[PDB]
RNA sequence: GAUGGGGAAGCUCCGUUUCAAAGGCCUAGGCCACCAUCGAAAGGGAAUCCGGUUAAGAUUCCGGAACCUGG
RNA sequence: UUGACAUUGUGAAGAGACAUAGUUUCUUUACUUAUUCAAUGAAGCGGAGCUGGAAUUAUUUUCCACGUUCUAGCAUUCAAGGUCCCUCGGGGCUGAUCCGGUU
């Protein structure tokens, strides 16, 4: 139209005011979100004993799926289920026969960090998930060794929170098996060779070989400038 | 349980795994305030055996004094 | 004693209700550091306890409708409404504030940063300035003659303003009696007379 | 996405005061009502000139009630109109009140009323 | 001279925008910018003059005539 | 003022010793995350091509990116245009190259 007319801009670097940008990369964060980066970028800088950084090598999508899936058949009875279990007890072992035999066995997941470890070296245990992400690290790293000794097979799955959500629980630490079904038996039997393959018969040389370093963007460019 | 290895882990101060975990956290704790309130006790099993308990009514709190 | 008193500043303290204010060069930002940016010398007013006098130049934010004005510290020979330019291409004209490293050796500047930030720490009393002697590509650093005589060497990103401080030859007049040194005293700070 | 890098506290929602128990349990009478804020009338000879020659009452008012108060128990009380009111802190620690009345009302007349002259 | 912080066994010290997630405008949705507070009856300030009046008050009270602010 | 002790970590190279397997102790030189200094209402930081050109080797060496210098004014409304959708007008791309610890 001839009313409307171009109005090219020319902003430059010596003239007309710039327009909006975006600047998330400049932006001032709260002191604890800089403190939670620096320590995460600290975390991966600094060469990390061995023991560290045998975490952070995670169960594959599909296998964790897999195992996870398969968890979910044994989660552990529910608040409603237990009074409906409760109920049933106090209406048939009272007024029928069979003390504390009118429930049939019970199969469920084993998730205490304390209840998990006294199940090994027993030992019991028939599968072992360990959480990569609990902040008070001490108190996982003797798993993969314990379980190593123990030839208890163990997996260092990604989220403490999803298992707490697989056993109705904020966060868990841990997660393991006792019993199970026998008609799962060939599943069990397919995860733990998979899951032994993946960590137990790899975690023998991978206890060498120091972590951790690997160097920023900026100094990563730099380096790689220099050797050019 | 998790107590003896815990409490056997946290006496070997000298050892790489503990010397840098103690590394890291005194640059974590440098950074916050000088008297600050830790959402969870570092040391499960020392907390246990100074008499803490996991649950309401209970307050773990960090704080640093100059040497 | 006196000297020992002068640590607890409290009649030492600096008059500076007088003072025009704090003298400091453009900050160095994007606009500078890579272009240059045009600035109108408004005024030059003279500054109190301060014998070079100062000129007010007004530049607009880059980043905003709006002016921002500086107080640079006048160097002889501007002019009210000259403009000035302050950047990595400005040119070697007096008045303008350029990197140590752009000008070529041998030139006079005042008021030549010591870091690159600082916004002008050296050659800022009048009449004085530095002179460029050398330069050195290599780890790019500026060989330069402070007004002392001693010979510094700083990076080149260092900014100046070409030429000498205004209100050379103040001291070359006999003060002819304590009145004047008193007066001059009054703005500077409480330390006159000077007792034995 | 962001066009600042100035970062501020999100204006979060606020939640109104519900206590679960009043505050006091009883709301407190009126501090200064109308007879409250006129403690006494003023008989003094000055006083008693500028009723007929000023057509303005003298009245002993307590130290908390201010004009607004004062014009407000005046009218109150004796349903009379106001034309100004003015106010002083007597040297003896009291707070003597000069009310002016409007041309339609007297003070004679309500000095009469009231019971003094 | 607090607040956010940093020292001090401690009564308490430093510091006033500094290494704070520091608040305020349009109709449920958008937009805008860095600081508390105190500190002068001789500094800046929004507005009143005349005549008379008491034993003692007035540029305040009366008679007259204007001005500044908020709706 | 000065020697020692902890903050003091991580690479490359040269020399005495472990055990003609291969690990350590010193020396030289490098990296930062420890730590220190300064600035910014943390705005242009690093890298890569650049739609560019200037500029020569044989394959792409080197410069910047390539919107401002006779003048005392002006540069502000999710920026105008183009582009594709849903019309009084509202929404995506470009205008304003892409990816990645404010400097």
């Amino acid at each position: 139209n001839p009313l409307t007319h171009s109005t090219p801009k020319n902003f430059g670097i010596g003239q007309a005011v710039q327009p909006k940008r975006n600047l998330s990369r400049y932006v001032k964060w709260p002191e604890y979100v800089r403190v939670q980066r620096q320590k995460k970028i600290l975390s991966i800088r600094l060469k990390v004993p061995p023991t560290i950084a045998q975490f952070q090598y995670t169960l594959d999508r599909n296998t964790a799926a897999e195992t996870f899936k398969l968890f979910n058949k044994y989660r552990p009875e529910t608040a409603a289920e237990k009074k409906e279990r409760l109920t049933k007890e106090a209406a048939a072992v009272a007024e029928g026969k069979s003390k504390q035999d009118a429930s049939p066995k019970p199969y469920a997941v084993k998730y205490g960090l304390n209840h998990v470890v006294a199940l090994i070296e027993n030992k019991k245990a028939k599968l072992v998930l360990i959480a990569n992400d609990v902040d008070p690290i001490e108190l996982v790293v003797f798993l993969p060794a314990l379980c190593k000794k123990m030839g208890v097979p163990y997996a260092i799955v990604k989220g403490k929170a999803r298992l707490g959500t697989l056993v109705n629980q904020k966060t868990s630490a841990v997660a393991a098996l006792t019993e199970v079904r026998a008609e799962d038996e060939a599943a069990l039997a397919k995860l733990v060779s998979t899951i032994d393959a993946n960590f137990a018969d790899k975690y023998d040389e991978v206890k060498k070989h120091w972590g951790g370093g690997i160097l920023g963007n900026k100094a990563q460019a730099k380096m790689d400038k220099r050797a050019k | 349980g998790a107590y003896k290895y815990l409490e056997e882990l946290q006496r070997k101060k000298q050892s790489d795994v503990l010397r840098f975990l103690q590394r890291v956290r005194v640059w974590e704790y440098r950074q916050k305030n000088v008297i600050h309130r830790a959402a969870r006790p570092t040391r499960p099993d020392k907390a246990r055996r100074l008499g803490y308990k996991a649950k309401q009514g209970f307050v773990i709190y960090r704080v640093r004094v100059r040497r | 004693i006196r000297n020992q008193r002068k640590g607890a500043g409290s009649i030492f303290t600096s008059h500076t209700r007088l003072r025009q204010g704090a003298a400091k060069l453009r900050t160095l930002d994007y606009a500078e550091r890579h272009g240059y940016i045009r600035g109108i010398v408004k005024q030059i007013v003279h500054d109190s306890g301060r014998g070079a006098p100062l000129a007010k130049v007004v530049f607009r934010d880059p980043y905003k409708y709006r002016l921002r004005e500086e107080i640079f510290i006048a160097n002889e020979g501007v002019h009210t409404g000259q403009f000035i330019y302050a950047g990595k291409k400005a040119s070697l004209n007096v008045g303008n504030v350029l990197p140590l490293g752009s000008v070529p050796e041998g030139t006079i500047v005042s008021n030549v940063e010591e870091k690159p930030g600082d916004r002008g720490a050296l050659a800022r009393a009048s009449g004085n300035y530095v002179i460029i002697i050398g330069h050195n590509p290599d780890e790019n650093k500026t060989r330069v003659r402070l007004p002392s005589g001693a010979k510094k060497v700083i990076s080149s990103d260092a900014r100046g303003v070409i030429g000498v401080i205004a209100g050379g030859g103040r001291v070359d007049k006999p003060l002819l009696k304590a009145g004047r040194a008193f007066h001059k005293y009054r703005l500077k700070r409480n330390s006159w007379p000077k007792t034995r | 996405v962001r066009t600042s890098a100035t970062f501020r506290l999100p204006k979060t929602l606020k939640l109104a005061r519900a206590p679960k128990y009043a505050s006091k349990a009883v709301p407190h009478y009126n501090r200064l009502d109308s007879y409250k804020v006129i403690e006494q009338p003023i008989t003094s000879e000055t006083a008693m000139k500028k009723v007929e020659d000023g057509n303005i009452l003298v009245f002993q008012v307590s130290m908390k009630a201010n004009k607004y108060q004062i014009k407000k128990a005046v009218k109150e009380l004796y349903e009379v109109d106001v034309l100004k009111v003015n106010t002083l802190v007597r040297p003896n620690g009291t707070k003597k009140a000069y009310v002016r009345l409007t041309a339609d009302y007297d003070a004679l007349d309500i000095a009469n009323r009231i019971g003094y002259i």
